[PDB]
């Protein structure tokens, strides 16, 4: 299972296994077979910056959404990888985009406590 | 475990 080998190289933080399973028959945008996940939203997850980046210069999906409703951006902003923020809203993350419950990343960096990211989300918003 | 992410930390979590 190609796949599900992205899928933990990317949360275990492993690039080199990254590109390689890429370069390999692995699909940028892989999903988890129960939650919909992709490596994309591991990476951002986890915190790996040079694996998000070459996730999206090889085609991944930044706003893909998992069973949940959140996005690589929900995430990052939850767990508070500022860098890993601006990358993604670079690269055109959604700002407004809500899970299942109606929140948004805004909403998840309130939560967790990350106010530099908030203000980040909050102006992007404007 | 720390992160406050909702039912989706079943599959994430780590912290
Ligand atoms: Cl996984
Ligand atoms: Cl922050
Ligand atoms: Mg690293
Ligand atoms: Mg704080």
């Amino acid at each position: 299972d190609l796949g599900k080998k992205l899928l933990e190289a990317a949360r275990a933080g492993q690039d080199d296994e990254v590109r390689i399973l890429m370069a390999n028959g692995a699909d940028v945008n892989a999903s988890d077979a129960d939650v919909g996940a992709t490596p994309l939203h591991l990476a951002a997850w986890a915190g790996h910056l040079e694996i998000v980046e070459v996730l999206l210069k090889t085609g991944a999906d930044v706003n893909a959404v998992d069973i949940w409703g959140l996005t690589p951006l929900h995430l990052a902003a939850a767990v508070g990888h500022l860098e890993i923020v601006e990358v993604l809203l670079k690269h055109g993350a959604d700002v407004n985009a809500q899970d299942k419950f109606g929140k948004t990343p805004f909403d998840l960096a309130i939560d967790n406590g990350n106010e530099d990211i908030a203000e980040v989300l909050q102006k992007a918003a404007k | 475990k720390s992160i406050r992410i909702g039912p989706g930390q079943a599959f994430y979590a780590x912290p």
